[PDB]
């Protein structure tokens, strides 16, 4: 309704993003740990995360009205 | 209402393009007779075109 009736027809796909579910929060911190390990490889520093650090940061970083 | 306009220009003029699209969704003022100008200069380059009025 904000644009025109002929402008919405030229768009190929109308991908609508959804809300970040609490079950997908565990997979969010798994991506951030990859960027940290690749930066410490030049200094020969191995970073390891147990199964307790990812669970605590998942329940505290949940913010649906702002995202990640 | 849209495919029929492109069909007339592709047969009577042998050109799929060169379609003057004038949207009236924004020209809703008393001073809209001076900016249309846009319609007078759109057909000046090619006198054998089509005119479309959307909304």
């Amino acid at each position: 309704r904000h644009f025109a009736n002929e402008f919405i027809n030229r768009i190929d796909e109308l991908i609508v993003f959804n809300r970040l579910t609490p079950s997908n929060i565990r997979k969010i911190v798994d991506v951030r740990l990859k960027e940290v390990q690749e930066r410490l490889d030049e200094k020969q520093i191995t970073l390891d995360v147990d199964d307790k650090a990812k669970d605590l940061l998942a329940q505290q970083g949940f913010d649906p009205v702002y995202g990640a | 209402k849209t495919l029929c306009v492109k069909e007339l220009a592709a047969f009577l003029f042998n050109d799929p393009g060169a379609i003057v699209r004038i949207d009236m969704s924004e020209y809703m003022e008393k001073h809209a007779v001076s900016r249309l100008g846009q319609l007078t200069e759109a057909v000046r380059r090619r006198p054998y075109t089509v005119v479309l009025f959307d909304e």
